RNA sequence: AGUAUGGGAGAGGAUGGUAGAAUUCCAGGUGUAGCGGUGAAAUGCGUAGAGAUCUGGAGGAAUACCGAUGGCGAAGGCAGCCAUCUGGCCUAAUACUGACGCUGAGGUACGAAAGCAUGGGGAGCAAACAGGAUUAGAUACCCUGGUAGUCCAUGCCGUAAACGAUGUCUACUAGCCGUUGGGGCCUUUGAGGCUUUAGUGGCGCAGCUAACGCGAUAAGUAGACCGCCUGGGGAGUACGGUC
């Protein structure tokens, strides 16, 4: 996964702008590293945002 | 947050759903943890026994 | 002679200078050593938090391979250029050209 | 660092027969190459112990191999130690 | 003097005290009631009755300024919140929103240290 | 036991830059009697305008969610993002060397926190200290302030319940259930199921143990080398010596 993949990156975010535990979608642990590692990227980029 | 209002949802109705929000977020649990500094020993050790409680909750649900 | 992903956001009010940016960057990348591997134009996005109270900006995307000498220069420029209000460099292994998503 | 054509360099100069990478003379160049190597980066470094900790080990590696090929054989020992410069 | 329709209610609940503060929109104050100020000294201060007895008498004054809809924002732990807004939508206000923007550091100062009773 | 070639995971280390939330201070706009604190209070702050709220600046320190009985490291330890330099580990098959090994008295390297030296920095917290409470007394626990210190550069110190209270290496000895990084096989279209390997956990047969318990990550069955013990105090103390 990339940080470009905005729409895959909200599947995994909360209203609040958190990331989502793995165990509430079961997600394997090596995709959920990698996901944490884009969504930090996009929220550096300000793709979306920090909070809310 | 944000819980905005219909036009037919009474005030304790909305207050309820508010506090249903904000229960479902957390808010408050960090903010209790945020008033008083706590040892790098007793974060793990309280760690280390939420771990083995969430262990035995799981092997009392499956056997 | 390592692969770079390198994002660029320039202040609105000097989007009709990009092509001159891009033009200089490219040139001098190309005539130091190494090629352009992508070069991508997302428009003027909205941003999701303001930078600088501006809410707008123009989003480029450059895949390029290059040495340490044109890296180091390439932060030089970036950092003391003023329409680059932010840039993220990212060292890349093998070379991507094919079309991303979001660039549309 | 060092690359491929650099230890291939250093593999086919050393080497004693066709296809040999075992031997104590090609062993004992390879550390000797990297140990000239990592130098450089330990002299604007100081204070990395831990990447030292391996240099450490590549040492004691070089010693025991020499210690090895000269217990087996003299000749090839000197011949070794005078073409990689080393003073014991 | 100045007519304002909609505006905005801001609650600081702590564990000693609560303080409710009537804005307009653009954050200029318009009216605001306390705990101590409606008596309760000392240690009632923390009870949700001056909590609603407070905001009672914020949302009055406010109503001669003349407004009808406000937002609500709750920021802070302690008892007493969820009677100030249902206090305020007992004076007849109609509430537009309410949300709770305590802040939280990102792991930022350190707190303070742990008390021994 | 080691070497070459392909692939993989990681808060391993050092240097530099950079992002967002929050505390404090400063200037300003709105606005007016309290705020803060406790078991209850008081010291303290405020009518030359506090607290609350909005906008804008300065500075320092730490990285929420992900986060895990997870990962990496010889141990001490290591968590935002990016680049540069760099150590080790895992995994497949060939090829190569041909016992090149294990342990290790002296020796040497690293080694939390507190502390020391020289020069910087100083938001928050806070030994010493000051004031207010409690108490028969309070020198303390509670409250309001607060210096060294905590941070950085360069060196010293060499100690911890530095703990798995379990030295390092090798071989063998029922099973059952998890989890991390790989390899292979089988279903049949994509998600599953069997094996094998290196780590990390929970039960448990035999065996062992004073008992508690350990039980392929042994405290079982054996081998190689090192360290240490010999009733409780006096005492990790005195004298001598090294640093």
């Amino acid at each position: 996964i990339d940080y470009k993949d905005i729409d895959t990156l909200k599947q995994y975010i909360t209203e609040n702008g958190k990331i989502v535990p793995s165990r509430i979608t079961g997600t394997k642990a090596r995709y959920q590293r990698q996901l944490a590692l884009a969504i930090k990227q996009a929220r550096y980029l300000s793709l979306i945002p920090y909070t809310d | 947050p944000q819980v905005k209002l219909k036009e037919g949802e009474p005030v304790d109705v909305a207050i309820r759903r508010f506090k249903r929000s904000c229960e479902k977020a957390g808010v408050l649990a960090d903010v209790r943890k945020r008033e008083f500094y706590e040892k790098p020993t007793q974060e793990r050790k309280r760690k280390k026994a939420a771990a083995v409680k969430r262990y035995q909750k799981k092997l009392a649900r499956e056997s | 002679m390592r692969h770079y992903e390198i994002v660029l956001l320039v202040h609105p009010d000097q989007s009709d200078q990009v092509v001159g940016m891009v033009e200089r960057y490219i040139s001098q990348i190309k005539e130091a050593d190494g090629q352009i591997h992508r070069l991508e134009d997302w428009g003027r996005r909205q941003l999701a938090y303001p930078i600088n109270k501006i809410h707008k900006a123009h989003y480029i995307l450059m895949n390029v391979e290059c040495g340490q000498s044109t890296l180091d220069e390439l932060e030089e420029l970036f950092r003391y250029n003023d329409a680059i209000i932010r840039n993220l460099i990212i060292r890349r292994e093998h070379a991507i050209t094919e079309e991303s998503l979001l660039a549309k | 660092a060092l690359t491929n054509a650099d230890r291939a360099e250093i593999i086919a100069k050393f080497a004693r027969a066709e296809n040999d990478t075992g031997s104590p003379e090609v062993q004992v160049a390879l550390l000797t190459a990297q140990i000239n190597d990592l130098q450089g980066h330990f002299k604007a470094h100081k204070h990395d112990h831990h990447s030292r900790r391996g240099l450490i080990r590549m040492v004691n590696q070089r010693r025991k191999l020499l210690d090895y090929l000269n217990g087996k054989d003299h000749e090839r020992y000197t011949a070794l130690i005078g073409a990689l410069g080393l003073r014991r | 003097t100045r007519t304002v329709s909609e505006g905005v209610a801001h609650i600081h609940a702590s564990f000693n005290n609560t303080i409710v503060t009537i804005t307009d929109r653009q954050g200029n104050a318009l009216a605001w009631a306390t705990s101590g100020g409606q008596g309760f000294r000392g240690s009632r201060k923390s009870t949700p009755f001056a909590a609603q007895v407070a905001a009672e008498v914020a949302g009055k004054a406010a109503l001669d300024y003349g407004l009808k809809n406000l937002d609500v924002l709750v920021k802070g732990p302690g008892p007493g919140r969820e009677s100030a807004v249902r206090a305020l939508g007992a004076v007849g206000y109609k509430i537009n929103s309410i949300t709770d923007v305590t802040p939280i550091p990102h792991n930022g100062c350190r707190p303070p240290k742990k008390r021994r009773v």
